[PDB]
RNA sequence: GUGUAAGUGCACAAGGGAGCUUGACUGCGAGACGGACAUGUCGAGCAGGGACGAAAGUCGGGACUAGUGAUCCGGCACCUCU
């Protein structure tokens, strides 16, 4: 199944943006990069 | 009653060339103020043209056909280095500025890489 | 400073010979070979994988350099195959290396085959292309008769610039082919 | 030329029932070649 | 079984020849490419054509394929 | 052949392959389509900070159209609100 999961920041810990994945095709916590709005810069956004 | 069975490696060549200057034709393209570079590559001389697509004319050309590049006892990347500042200095005298470099279809490499530095260096920022 | 033999002898003799014979008008209607393509397809590799990378064991140590694994384009029900499992491999042979292997196949293979009565020359399509195959491996010394487990013939063509069959099977016979007469 | 990608070439001398002296290129580390028969000795190539 | 239907999209050539818009204003609504964009006309998400620039639109043909164009008429 | 129904398209590829990558972004948005209303849809362009590319440039998910549920009520995270 596609379970909507939480990407939070990893300086300041806000659950920010959400995305549905495999729990199987990829069961280990997704790591990406994306864009953090008050921080104003690019950093990895992890699983919760 | 000699027919070759099928096509020429040059026919292959020429026609790939043509197919693939076309399919980057699709976002390239010159106007008056911003000009297509366009260069043509062979075996033995290299050629530019500054177009301007909208109407259909050649502001500046330059190549290696003429004598005065001839001369240049340097490599083919030699000659295409001055074939560029050529190019780029008849640009100048054009009133062209800025151009969009057309690579007619070639991989960006070798030669054609050179005279693109060569212009690049020379003033013509693209 | 250094030409293998074979291409020295077509370049010298086997030229001229093929000019008189067929009297071009220019000297580059002089029909020579292009490339040596071998091929093994596998076909129960779709069962084990293994089998491919014994396949392509052999065709290093036949061709010496790495075989490419040509992928199964279309899935088809009676032999169970899908598409993307590997199904055979393939070595293109250009310039000195394709001459070397042909002098090696022609002086050292063929005459390695169990009971050897020749290749029949009918096998050519149109354009004088030769397409023969074998049935196993072990006539190259290169490979040893300890190290197989399993016979693996392979598919020999032999792409010349010949527009007709008899032209390449003229150059295939000067060149040394043991063909048969019919 | 990719480097590591394909087997070792050496001076291979091939011997044939007759004796001829084959200096040619192979993979085989023996460096000289011995094989009992060939086009020079095979009874289709000899006419026999 | 039968019965079961969509709603209507509404699809078509919203402004026609010779008609001036705004800039963005939709051309036609479409699902394939029907019409290509051409001279200050885009191609949407959905294959949606809408003008680049303010002008009249003109319905013209480049190497067989129909496409849209504006035509920047002439400042008073 | 295009993940998937059919239709409209796509050979200039939207079809096939490879390299890097996460724009499957944040604040917005002139102008429009369709509509009883609520919904819904397209969007050039501006700023930040990025990806790819030599560059021009493209990227606010997937060739497009289906894959979804208003309001009330309650949960979680952050806030320079009370």
């Amino acid at each position: 199944v596609r379970p909507k999961i939480t990407l939070a920041c990893e300086v300041c810990k806000h659950r920010n943006y959400i995305t549905k994945k495999n729990r199987r095709n990829d069961p280990d916590r997704l790591e990406i990069k994306k864009f953090c709005p008050n921080c104003g810069t690019h950093q990895p956004h992890k699983e919760s | 009653a000699h027919k070759p069975v099928g096509q020429n490696i040059s026919e292959v060549r020429r026609n790939a060339r043509l197919r693939r200057h076309a399919r980057l034709r699709k976002k390239v393209a010159g106007t008056a103020e911003v000009p297509r570079l366009v260069v043509n590559r062979s075996a033995r001389h290299i050629h530019v043209q500054l177009v301007n697509d909208l109407n259909g004319t050649t502001l500046a050309a330059a190549s290696s056909i003429e004598a005065d590049v001839r001369a240049i006892d340097g490599d083919k990347k030699a000659h295409s280095v001055r074939v560029g500042q050529l190019i780029a200095e008849r640009a100048k005298a054009a009133g062209v500025e800025t151009v969009v470099f057309d690579r007619g279809g070639y991989t960006y490499g070798g030669r054609i890489a050179a005279l693109a530095d060569a212009a690049r260096e020379a003033g013509l920022k693209f | 400073k250094a030409l293998p033999r074979l291409k020295q002898r077509y370049r010298e003799e086997i030229r001229e010979a093929l000019q008189q014979e067929f009297n071009y008008a220019n000297v580059m209607q002089i029909p020579g070979v292009v490339k040596v393509v071998v091929n093994m397809g596998v076909g129960d590799a779709a069962r084990d994988a293994k089998l491919i990378n014994g396949a392509i064991n052999d065709l290093a140590l036949i061709t010496g350099q790495k075989p490419e694994v040509r992928r199964a384009r279309k899935s088809i029900a009676q032999f169970k195959l899908r598409e993307g499992m590997p199904i055979g491999a393939r070595v293109t042979l250009r310039g000195d290396r394709m001459w070397e292997f042909l002098d090696r196949l022609i002086s050292i293979a063929l005459p390695r085959i169990r009971d050897f009565r020749g290749l029949s020359p009918k096998q050519f399509d149109g354009t004088g292309n030769y397409t023969f195959g074998l049935n196993e491996q072990s006539m190259f010394h290169e490979i040893d008769v300890d190290s197989i487990d399993r016979p693996r013939g392979m598919d020999i063509t032999v792409v010349t610039t010949a527009t007709n069959d008899a032209e390449g099977r003229a150059l295939l016979r000067a060149l040394g082919f043991p063909f048969k007469e019919n | 030329m990719k480097t590591g990608i394909h087997p070792e070439y050496v001076d291979t001398t091939v011997q044939c029932g007759c004796g001829h002296s084959f200096t040619t290129r192979s993979t085989k580390q023996s460096g000289t070649i011995v094989v009992e028969v060939c086009s020079q000795c095979h009874p289709f190539y000899t006419g026999k | 079984r039968n019965g079961r239907d969509s709603a209507a999209q509404r699809l078509g050539v919203k402004r026609f020849g010779g008609q001036v818009v705004k800039a963005g204003e939709i051309l036609v609504r479409q699902r394939g490419t029907h019409f290509h964009p051409g001279v200050n006309v885009g191609r949407g998400g959905d294959d949606t054509l809408f003008a680049l620039a303010p002008g009249a639109v003109e319905f013209g043909a480049k190497r067989g394929r129909k496409t849209v164009n504006i035509v920047p008429v002439a400042r008073p």
